RNA sequence: CUCGCCGAUCAAGCAGUUUUAUCCGGUAAAGCCAAUGACUAGAGGCACCUAUUCUCAAACUUUAAAUGGGUAAGAGGCCCGGCUCGCUGGCGCUGGAGCCGGGCGUGGAAUGCGACGCGCCUAGUGGGCCAUUUUUGGUA
RNA sequence: GGCGGUACACCUGUCAAACGGUAACGCAGGUGUCCUAAGGCGAGCUCAGGGGGGACAGAAACCUCCCGUAGAGCAGAAGGG
RNA sequence: GCUUACGGCCAUACCACCCUGGAAAUGCCCGAUCUCAUCUGAACUCGGAAGUAAAGCAGGGUCGGGCCUGGUUAGUACUUGGAUGGGAGACCGCCUGGGAAUACCAGGUGCUGUAAGCUA
């Protein structure tokens, strides 16, 4: 069988971009998202970056530059325990809060927290903030889903709804919000308000506790020890949205000084490298 | 056929047999290695060439004739298993022939293949034992009369058909830098994996 | 009765006879071909200052 | 007679370098081209839109118009014996900033500071480039480098 | 050590019927009574007159089972094989497979309405962590010390199902 | 509605016409049976003599034209159909859509269908109208 | 005809030329143990397979000259303040462009030259031939 | 000159001598069409080939794993992408 | 120093095999009620937190392949301009300037921007 990886293979081999080899960036969609028109002359084109891990949600606002895009404001999902949400830091309701936390924190540093307060109450209807004359214009950014398949009800659009309710003017439509019946092509806003306030999570805690309590303890183990029940879901997120709108500013942790103690071994120098093969040759000639 | 005086000088760009040039007849020479070709490097230390001194092109029929002329003299003076002839010129340039005759559409059909040679390029190479030097020079001398132009019969300083000198070939064998494989040697540098170094020892 | 097809023999001597003059770059270049959206606003920046 | 096609003879100029194929790196898209800067022209076979003609690949002109995706350039093209200023529309993937004037701008900024430094100190530093002058008189020491005898080598074939 | 349990990922089964028509349509009903899900029609790729098939012609059906249904049907297909397979029935990359000539011994009564059909069982063996090669974002490779081998897949067949490898 | 096309034919040179071909003579395609060209003088021009049998019924036609002249060449295309009952006055055929068409007209086939041995006919289309000539079994 | 004539009292600008600076190319050579295509010979591992070897490309190329092509070498500059806009927009400067005022000659490479400046009318010609080098068809 | 050919309107590679241009009845070729999608856009997917496997099933049917810089495909000539 | 998000240059970053590592984080992992989703909850989407390093990932190893850089090849090959230079010719030498490429040899193997967190 002929060898596929020979000298002629690697000599002709052209590697992809590093962010492409890692599978993190889609350069076909990035070009159409971060590149600004040439008749704008360094007008920053902002975008909301929403990323999901197995335990955390990252929401950032950036604008592209040649030496790397700068992050204007970043709100993480592990900051919700400061506002009350100590459980389920990766569900749809926690995505609406980190988007709201990113919207209110951005408007704070830009001096736009008095104007464009968004929807204080959660109604689920399509809301797009309006720019009032005389006052500074609303912040207009765009959504960056990345490699996440944008289906109806994805949590990427949960932070999108949290940002447009905070005051951000992001263009979108209610076709991909949870509660859009594609059969009738109508958006039922009442279903969306349930996912925003975690009401769909409460119905799961009740469907298990009233059927078999054994599985309820495995699925919601940390929900029991933290003292949150199925009846304390809607109110928990409501008072969390209130705390986010009050103090959205995030202070950095005190810089802890470290002696920079390395835990990895260093590369072998040229002396240690040649001396090792010199010992293997000498040890090979003694055995014969 | 047309005499070789008409296709002696390299006037045209190289016109090889390819997808665009179809219908080329087979070259006159088809065998390039003769003698005991499956001999090791330490059997035929001597090497002698037929170096060219003119930038011209040698026909395929001349390479065939001079090969047999040098071969018939080596088999009678050194035996059929005491030499190795390697013709180092392959006929690749296709010379053209105009229609048998105005010149409306004068581009001609292929006539044959002709090997283009440079000043200093080896035409033939013969390796044999160290005591057959006077026979190879005479065998290669008789083959010059089958070629147009001027050729030189130079006894090379390399070790047979290899590219290493004779004064260094014996030292590179003891240092395991060269291993014989058929009619040539393998240059084994000191920059590979250590597994193949232990195989040599 | 064939003739000569194409030639550029004496052309380089005729070009440099009166010299090869570069285009005259005048101050205040023209404004034809510019973006009509940009020119429409620029004419509004001149009738208001 | 040759064909008058727009891409005849562009087999190698519009090709991409070895092991440099694929998508365009996203730095060429985020470069700002104002109106009146010197830009080069170098066509790319990846973007078949707004590509320049082969008579402009390698030329250099100044920008007179900027649009959404492209840039209007004023290139001087000699036709037969006359040089004409051509206004062409080339997208930003086939152009780049010309560093031919950056050596002049850096030299001006260094001149504007040398005269204000000599004015407040009272010197006469000359601000003007000069060709490579003949080498001055210098002593060549032979303390540790004695002249080594060279001579032609015999001919060997 | 616990994250290296040589479990089964999917059990692939297919009936390669000769051509389309009512014979192929009835073959899909066999996969509905065994797997419990609608199969898919796999049309041909190239036309070959030696077999009597054309391009874009529905030739074979196939289905995939993942969970405990994959373990049940695979066990129900090994009792026909007498819980023993050949030595060369294992591929050099883990997974193996076999085949039966009649599906009646697979827990379904023989009916005179629909004809008898023979499927082709192919089990794709796995290991916790193989999903890193299937997910889109952050797609990676498995590794040398984690992918299954032939000697590792045969001993799993001898311990879980007490199989006998015939040389 | 997509009734038909507009080209319906194409003209080409007379010297490019080959034997056993087709060409338009007197407004109807004909089967060229033999072609011969001859000179006219010292520096004579290629005088082409054509003779073709009309493919439809009868009435062979001929014509003289120079080699460098142009003459209309028709589009000769033949389609296959499946036979149906011909017990009526018109011959019936079916297309790929599955619908029947009855526009044609022979004696050896109109009664053949009643006794078995089904066949498929090849209807040839040309400038004027359509007609069926060849018959091959399967 | 518009000027310069007075020489860098002046702004200058220009060039079949160099210098400095920055781009463009795929020819000569080179390579094929690198891809496409052609090609000779042994050797190793159980016809292929691996590592080598001889010889080539005008419609092949990783690499790549020499000669050569474009551009930049200042007041039409540099810097600063204010104003205008329906364009642009988190951000009366957020970009951008226009407008107005002020500050600053050590005209900020070599050599040469009045600008071969701005127009108008315009005859003849539209069979060429030869040489050094490059080069196509052809035995020539 | 005639016959032949169209070098008569166009396109690809080369000739063409590393900007562009550059001839011959120079070379290898292509065109007078095709497409309601083979146009536009979004999403998902990865191709040619090779290896190990798997009832009938074989060198060619289909299922599946592994390698796979594109060596496939992109209506047509060729080049580029 | 490390772990993530978004990147710039796009192999000094890739490829094969081996070894070591989980503080935070990451990954695997545990489920299919809701949203969504396929032949199949594998993928995609969604809900979650029993286990903690098998793999991803990260850091090392290889007289590693590749890539990158330098030396050398060589002032060689080729080339601008010149001669009433040589030569039957092919072609070659010289004068005046520019000046490569493989093989071979050696060294190196990601750098870095913005934002957040942790001192294994
Ligand atoms: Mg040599
Ligand atoms: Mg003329
Ligand atoms: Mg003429
Ligand atoms: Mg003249
Ligand atoms: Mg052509
Ligand atoms: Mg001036
Ligand atoms: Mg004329
Ligand atoms: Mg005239
Ligand atoms: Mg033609
Ligand atoms: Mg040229
Ligand atoms: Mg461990
Ligand atoms: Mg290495
Ligand atoms: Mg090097």
């Amino acid at each position: 069988v002929k060898v596929v990886k020979n000298k002629s293979y690697f000599k002709r081999y052209q590697v992809k971009f590093r962010r492409r080899r890692e599978g993190k960036t889609d350069y076909f969609a990035r070009k159409r998202l971060v590149i600004q028109d040439k008749n704008k002359y360094n007008t920053p084109k902002y975008r909301m970056i929403v990323r999901f891990s197995n335990r955390d949600i990252v929401c950032q606002i950036a604008y592209a530059k040649i030496e790397g895009d700068m992050i204007v404001c970043a709100a993480y999902s592990h900051e919700l325990p400061k506002y009350g949400i100590s459980v389920g830091l990766t569900n749809y309701a926690a995505a609406y809060c980190t988007g709201l936390l990113l919207a209110r924190r951005l408007l704070n540093k830009f001096g736009l927290d008095k104007v464009y307060d968004g929807q204080v109450e959660i109604t689920g209807d399509e809301f797009n903030v309006e720019s009032i004359d005389g006052q500074p214009g609303a912040f207009t950014c765009y959504l960056d889903a990345g490699l996440a398949r944008t289906t109806t009800g994805n949590k990427v659009f949960g932070a999108l709804k949290g940002a447009v309710d905070g005051g951000l003017s992001i263009p979108h439509s209610t076709k991909r919000f949870p509660g859009y019946d594609v059969e009738s092509k109508e958006f039922n806003a009442e279903v969306h308000r349930k996912h925003i306030l975690g009401l769909n999570i409460a119905e799961y805690m009740r469907l298990l506790m009233e059927e078999d309590e054994e599985c309820y303890k495995k699925q919601f183990s940390r929900f029991i020890k933290n003292g949150v029940t199925a009846d304390s879901m809607e109110e928990m997120y409501k008072k969390a949205h209130a705390a986010i709108r009050e103090n959205p500013v995030h202070e950095k942790k005190p810089k802890r000084e470290v002696k920079k103690k390395r835990w990895n071994r260093a590369k072998l120098t040229l002396a240690q490298r040649k001396d090792r093969v010199a010992q293997k040759k000498a040890s090979f000639l003694r055995a014969q | 056929r047309r005499p070789a005086r008409c296709y002696r000088y390299c006037k045209n760009k190289p016109y090889p047999k390819s997808r665009f040039c179809r219908g080329v007849p087979d070259p006159k020479i088809r065998i390039f290695d003769l003698g005991r070709k499956k001999a090791k490097v330490d059997e035929f230390p001597l090497c002698a060439h037929m170096v060219s001194d003119e930038y011209e092109q040698l026909s395929s029929e001349a390479l065939e004739a001079a090969r047999i002329c040098a071969n018939k003299y080596m088999v009678k003076t050194c035996g059929k298993d005491g030499f190795h002839i390697r013709v180092r010129l392959h006929p690749f340039h296709v010379i053209r022939i105009n229609k048998m005759l105005g010149m409306r559409g004068a581009f001609g059909k292929p006539q044959g293949t002709v090997a283009r040679v440079h000043i200093g390029q080896v035409i033939m190479s013969v390796r044999t034992k160290a005591q057959n030097k006077e026979h190879v020079i005479e065998a290669l001398r008789r083959a010059k009369f089958k070629f147009p132009g001027r050729q030189k019969i130079h006894v090379s300083k390399k070790y047979g058909f290899t590219k290493f000198n004779t004064c260094d070939f014996d030292n590179m064998l003891a240092e395991k830098r060269l291993i014989p494989d058929g009619c040539g040697v393998k240059y084994i540098p000191s920059r590979g994996p250590l597994s193949r170094w232990k195989a040599l020892h | 009765a064939k003739s000569k097809n194409h030639t550029t023999h004496n052309q380089s001597r005729k070009w440099h006879r009166n010299g090869i003059k570069k285009p005259r770059s005048q101050r205040y270049e023209s404004l034809k071909g510019v973006d009509p959206k940009f020119l429409r606003n620029m004419r509004f920046a001149k009738k208001h200052n | 007679t040759n064909t008058r096609g727009k891409r005849r003879g562009t087999r190698y100029m519009f090709a991409r370098p070895f092991r440099k194929h694929g998508p365009i790196p996203l730095s060429t898209y985020m470069r700002i081209y104002k109106k009146g800067d010197i830009v080069d022209i170098k066509g790319t076979g990846t973007i078949q839109k707004g590509m320049p003609h082969k008579c402009y690949h390698g030329k250099t002109g100044r920008v007179y118009n900027v649009t959404q995706h492209a840039v209007g350039i004023i290139v001087n093209k000699q036709v037969k014996g006359k040089i004409l200023a051509k206004r062409i529309n080339v997208r930003i993937e086939h152009i780049k900033h010309s560093k031919s004037r950056d050596s002049f701008l850096q030299r001006v900024k260094e001149n504007e500071k040398k005269k204000v430094e000599a004015k407040k100190e009272g010197t006469w530093i000359e601000l003007k480039r000069q060709p490579a002058a003949p080498r001055p008189a210098h002593f060549v020491s032979t303390k540790n480098n004695k002249p080594q005898l060279l001579e032609p080598i015999p001919y060997e074939f | 050590n616990p994250m290296r349990e040589l479990r089964i990922r999917k059990l692939c089964l297919n009936i390669c019927v000769g051509e389309s028509g009512d014979r192929l349509t009835r073959a899909a009903k066999v996969l509905e009574q065994l797997t419990g899900q609608t199969p898919v029609f796999s049309k041909a790729r190239y036309t070959v007159r030696s077999f009597g098939i054309r391009r874009n012609e529905k030739i074979a059906v196939h289905c995939t089972v993942r969970g405990a249904k994959a373990e049940e049907i695979l066990e129900k297909g090994l009792k026909v094989r007498e819980y023993e397979l050949r030595k060369n029935n294992f591929s050099d990359t883990g997974n193996f497979g076999f085949g039966i000539q009649e599906h009646i011994d697979l827990g379904i009564k023989y009916d005179p309405s629909i004809g008898i059909y023979g499927l082709d069982f192919y089990v794709v063996l796995g290991r916790p962590g193989f999903s890193i090669a299937d997910k889109k974002r952050k797609t990676g490779r498995i590794g040398a010390k984690h992918r299954i081998r032939k000697e590792e897949a045969m001993r799993w067949f001898q311990q879980k199902y007490d199989g006998i490898i015939l040389p | 509605s997509g009734d038909a096309g507009a080209s319906a034919t194409y003209p080409m040179q007379c010297s490019a016409l080959r034997k056993n071909g087709f060409v338009v003579l007197k407004g109807r395609p004909c089967k060229i049976v033999e072609m011969s060209t001859s000179k006219t003088g010292k520096h004579g021009h290629a005088k082409v003599h054509l003779v073709g049998i009309d493919i439809f019924t009868n009435k062979k036609y001929e014509d003289i034209c120079p080699s460098t002249h142009n003459m209309d060449v028709p589009n000769i295309k033949r389609n296959d159909y499946q036979l149906v009952d011909i017990s009526e006055g018109f011959l019936s055929l079916m297309m790929d859509n599955g619908d029947v068409r009855e526009d044609l007209r022979g004696k050896e086939i109109e009664n053949k269908f009643a006794a078995g041995e089904e066949m498929l006919v090849t209807v040839l289309s040309a400038m004027g109208e359509e007609s069926a000539v060849a018959l091959k079994p399967m």
